[PDB]
């Protein structure tokens, strides 16, 4: 049993709170992570420091 | 080019001829500024169709 506090398993609160247990077989899940991965380093000026974000 | 350069004379008369100058005409080259408007290159739309961005 690989039990997870994952959101997905948790619907409602107190009397309407219900819990939701997989039984998966072999293969029954399949993530194919694209390799589409981008990212972007935009400084900027106009401040008393460079403002950097990511 | 200046406009009255040969005169008709009379030699027989000694009439005076308004005296002439030359003057001087300036040709000109206008700078001409383009460019080109901002193109959107998302990375997204290229990655999501699997294209280098």
């Amino acid at each position: 049993i690989i039990i997870t506090d994952s959101p997905a398993l948790v619907s409602g609160a107190a009397e309407t709170l219900r819990h939701s247990t997989l039984g998966l077989t072999t293969g029954a899940i399949l993530i194919e992570q694209n390799q589409d991965f981008d990212s972007t380093v935009v400084d900027g000026t106009g401040k008393q420091n460079i403002t950097r974000q990511y | 080019k200046i406009q009255g350069l040969v005169r008709p004379r009379d030699p027989y008369s000694n009439a005076d001829v308004a005296a002439k100058d030359l003057r001087q005409l300036v040709d000109n080259t206008i700078k001409v500024a383009s460019g080109t408007p901002p193109i959107n290159i998302p990375p997204s739309m290229l990655r999501w169709i699997q294209k280098n961005p």
